[PDB]
């Protein structure tokens, strides 16, 4: 009984003894482990059998532990762990033994060195791993199977785990990469080895290239690398050389970037594909740098303090260069191309912008010559790079020199449309929508919007490559309309636009083109809702009987995607509805705010029948449970307080939401739409207020819910606490104490998320109580006799936003809510907190600083609190 | 990959788009709240 011949079922089409054998062998994984291990090692380990059969067993070994999920890989780990120390033992000096003897290009043993060891070395057990690797690295007799499967090993380890166990032992780890890179080396395949080691291998060596000398040689290196007969080499080299820009940028003044740029160029402009990608990309990763560092310097400079890092303008020196080739490699696009395939040529289009965005001024008289000249050239594949070319240069100058640019070259636009080829059409469309997004004032002209508008709806019933394309221009197009109209008559809806004449006609045309069959491709059915949506919402007075058209279509199909819920037949089909209906709640929320009070009074119940029929049947994922909440929220939102006669029948079914641990997102959801509600039906919410504060509670109590779930319920407190009045009374004493506990947390100041976190825990917990005090203030211009409930806890009160005013980590929204707040119980209690601030007279700098905040909130907050202030600041 | 998103509007789908509308109610809901609190303040 041989493994071997088990091991064969695995290859052969047969697999009757495959999951007979592999589930034998699993048996023996948890029982007989240290046999199973031992006898499938030594097999590994016998050059005598049948190398495909040693592969084999490799494979069984590697699934044994590893996995793709981070849950199911710990508890592997863990269970790798329970075993004997002397079994274990039985196994690592086969694995370690076994590797390059075998005569295979894959080598398998290496992916067991990976696992093993990806496990071992976070318990500090298999201290002869490095010795042994760098030293079968660095032995001179050493053959080349022998070091192919070593640095495949070494680069497996550093992909796989983390790299915090790795960066004591980075410097020696480093030694042996470099070895294999230098050009002494015979093989080339051991040096593609090295390469792909290096790649996965850099965050480690951060010391190391600090070291000057370390860095001029580490770079030696693969700088010679780039130039190598092979071209595996070449591009992996290059990914290797664009991680180095990402991450270590600062060094690369001293002659490092003289070097790099002559590769790069000549890289750019080879004819392979993958060489030249590399060369784009590297071009790309320095100017997105760039603009962060510019950003930087800019906030520094406002601030009055020198910048923190400052750059050399690599690429604006180096533009007179990039802007030639990057053009021309536009020309390289062929009829027959997938619209998800990455290309030279669409990297090229996508480098362009950013290009225009480093600098605004210095790309146009670089690139208006070439589109220019090739504007009407007879070849399809210059025309397109011309027209490409010019939707790339509108976002970055200034558009007072762009006017007379756009406005000359529109006429040349609109017949662009109608050319014979559909991918110069794809691009008119692309950048027509463009010229309205980013230059409205030409595009809203009376010469140019009667043609622009003619060739728009024309081009509906075009091909889905270019039809998915043109519908985002309308959208476009509706919004600069709508801002383009300025009423200011107070009203804020302009009367009528320049759409109004043709609006009724585009919205029938989006109409039908969603019902064309053959709305997946290139998801032409979701552009075209999404731009239905857009219109509606910037939508102007006359066009009221046209948006209640919509309306009735929309509700109509509604009812009709109600059937489809009956019949289904694959998972395909699953997600295509559940698709179409998050679409047509979406667009079911934006005609709801739209539409006048009267209409949403008739139609109401046939939405609330159909919104909770979706949220009855949860046979699909979570998107369309969660769509239909906050569509009932605009809905309450709208109504007003005519909703109480849905709350009998919404109960059980807020509660099942609030009441899920599971899908944080979706239960996110139920806890907004409870704000709302509370503040529509203000002071009738009563009868639910108690079930909610159960349900909220419980939630809170426990721990394993997201984070961000949170905040949320603290500022659903003191919001129900406003609604509710001077009935809160039942749990101020429990909400109280749970905020208290809450509000004295502390977090690390090295974790800017974990700061972020604790700052909007802060914001929340600081709303809560302004609702609390709102809560027992009550309307009439005396306090209340509930406000000296919260007396005894003002101490706290004012301990805590001192503690708060303490941080130099303070938001822009914190200092609005504690100014807020010292303006509430300053008018609560009175003359009482006159001393409680004295006591702690830091606060001043909190008022004065809620002033210099360019947020019109903390100015005007605080602008309240020091004129109540400066009442009892001298009232005798 | 990891810069498809940014040619040519590919990027725009159901999960991005359902991203902004997101943000979207939660900055009006945000926004509601404020101008009920200013009033209330009596300032």
């Amino acid at each position: 009984m041989e493994l071997i011949t088990i091991l064969e079922k695995t290859v052969s089409p047969d697999r009757l003894e495959l999951e007979a054998a592999q589930k034998f062998l699993e048996r023996a994984a948890v029982e007989n482990l240290p046999t199973f291990l031992v006898e499938l090692s030594r097999v590994l380990a016998n050059p005598g059998n049948s190398q495909v059969a040693r592969v084999a067993a490799g494979l069984q070994i590697k699934n044994s532990l590893t996995s793709k999920d981070p849950d199911i890989k710990a508890q592997y780990q863990q269970r790798w762990l329970a075993i004997d120390a002397n079994a274990r033992r039985e196994v690592k000096n086969y694995v370690l033994q076994t590797l390059g003897t075998e005569t295979y290009r894959p080598s398998s043993a290496s992916q067991c060195v990976a696992g093993i060891a990806c496990a071992e070395i976070p318990v500090n057990q298999w201290p002869e791993l490095i010795p042994q690797l760098v030293a079968n690295v660095t032995n001179p007799n050493s053959t080349e199977h022998m070091k192919e499967s070593t640095l495949e090993a070494i680069g497996y380890i550093c992909q796989d785990i983390d790299p915090e166990q790795l960066q004591d032992k980075s410097n020696e780890i480093l030694t042996a990469i470099i070895q294999g890179m230098r050009k002494e080396e015979p093989s080339n395949n051991v040096k593609l080895a090295a390469t792909n080691a290096l790649l996965n291998s850099l965050e480690f060596t951060k010391a190391n290239f600090d070291k000057e000398s370390e860095r001029h040689f580490i770079m030696q290196v693969v700088c010679e690398a780039t130039q190598c007969p092979d071209t595996r080499v070449r591009v992996a080299a290059l990914q290797n050389l664009v991680k180095i820009m990402s991450l270590y940028y600062q060094y690369m003044e001293t002659y490092m970037g003289p070097a790099l740029f002559a590769i790069t160029i000549e890289a750019m402009k080879s004819d392979i594909d993958e060489v030249a990608l590399q060369g784009i990309e590297f071009w790309s990763n320095v100017c997105d740098e760039e603009m962060d560092l510019a950003i930087e310097a800019s906030e520094a400079a406002e601030q009055g303090r020198p910048p923190e890092h400052t750059s050399k303008f690599y690429a604006k020196g180096a533009l007179q260069y990039l802007v030639p080739i990057l053009t021309q490699t536009l020309t390289k696009q062929d009829e027959n191309d997938d619209d998800d395939d990455w290309n030279p040529c669409k990297a090229a289009g996508v480098c362009l912008m950013l290009l225009a965005t480093c600098c605004e001024d210095d790309i146009v008289p670089h690139v208006l010559p070439f589109i220019k000249e090739h504007i009407k050239n007879p070849d399809w594949r210059y025309r397109d790079a011309a027209v490409m070319a010019f939707g790339c240069i509108l976002e970055g100058p200034e558009p007072s020199q762009l006017k007379p640019l756009v406005i000359q070259a529109m006429p040349t636009l609109i017949e662009l449309m109608k050319d014979p080829s559909v991918v110069v059409r794809d691009t008119a469309a692309w950048t027509v929508g463009r010229i309205c997004e980013l230059l409205p004032e030409a595009a809203i002209n009376d010469v140019y919007l009667a043609p622009l508008l003619q060739c728009l709806i024309e081009g509906l019933s075009a091909e889905p490559r270019v039809a998915s394309n043109v519908c985002w221009a309308f959208s476009s197009l509706a919004e600069a309309a709508y801002e383009a109209a300025d009423v200011a008559d107070d009203q804020e809806e302009p009367a009528t636009y320049c759409l109004s004449s043709s609006f009724e006609l585009i919205v029938q045309k989006l109409l039908e083109t969603t019902d064309r069959p053959d709305g997946h491709q290139n998801n032409l059915r979701s552009s075209a809702y999404e731009s239905l949506m857009e219109i509606v919402k910037n939508s102007a007075k006359d066009c009221y009987p046209a948006v209640q058209k919509t309306t009735l279509v929309i509700m109509e199909r509604l009812q009709q995607v109600l059937q489809m819920e009956s019949h289904i037949q694959s998972t395909s089909d699953r997600i295509q509805f559940n698709d179409l209906q998050s679409l047509l709640c979406a667009t079911l929320q934006n005609v709801l705010r739209k539409v006048q009070h009267q209409d949403a009074l008739q139609i109401s119940d046939v939405v609330m029948a159909s919104l909770l029929r979706m949220f009855q049947s949860t046979a699909g994922s979570g998107g369309v449970q969660e769509d239909a909440l906050m569509a009932v929220s605009t809905l309450v939102e709208v109504l007003g307080g005519e909703f109480l006669k849905y709350m009998e029948a919404f109960k059980p079914f807020l509660g099942i939401g609030l009441k899920n641990y599971a899908e944080y997102q979706v239960c996110l959801a139920a806890v907004g739409l409870v704000g709302d509600l509370c503040r529509a039906l203000q002071s009738n919410i009563i009868p639910f207020c108690d079930e909610v504060m159960q349900l909220l509670l419980e939630n809170l109590g426990n721990e394993n819910v997201h984070r961000s779930v949170k905040p949320q319920i603290l500022s659903v407190f003191g919001d129900i606490a406003l609604a509710i009045g001077g009935e809160f009374k039942k749990y101020l004493e429990v909400v109280l104490n749970t905020l208290q506990q809450a509000s004295q947390a502390q977090v690390d100041k090295s974790d800017y998320d974990m700061v972020d976190y604790l700052n909007e825990l802060r914001e929340s917990c600081l709303e809560a109580y302004t609702g609390i005090v709102q809560g027992l203030k009550g309307d009439q211009e005396n306090v209340h006799p509930d406000v000296m409930l919260v007396q005894p806890r003002v101490e706290f009160i004012l301990s805590f936003i001192d503690h708060i005013a303490g941080d130099e980590d303070h938001t822009d929204g914190v200092v609005a809510c504690a100014a807020g707040l010292i303006g509430d119980l300053c008018t609560a209690f009175g003359k009482d907190v006159l001393k409680l601030v004295e006591a702690r007279p830091m606060i001043h700098e909190l008022l004065t600083e809620g002033r210099r905040s360019k947020t019109n909130k903390a100015k005007t907050l605080a602008t309240w609190a020091t004129k109540e202030l400066r009442k009892l600041k001298n009232q005798a | 990959a990891a810069r498809l998103h940014r040619f040519k509007n590919k990027g725009k789908d159901s999960t991005e788009m359902r991203r902004r509308r997101i943000e979207v109610n939660v900055e009006l809901r945000k926004a509601k709240k404020d101008d009920q609190m200013l009033k209330r303040r009596n300032v």
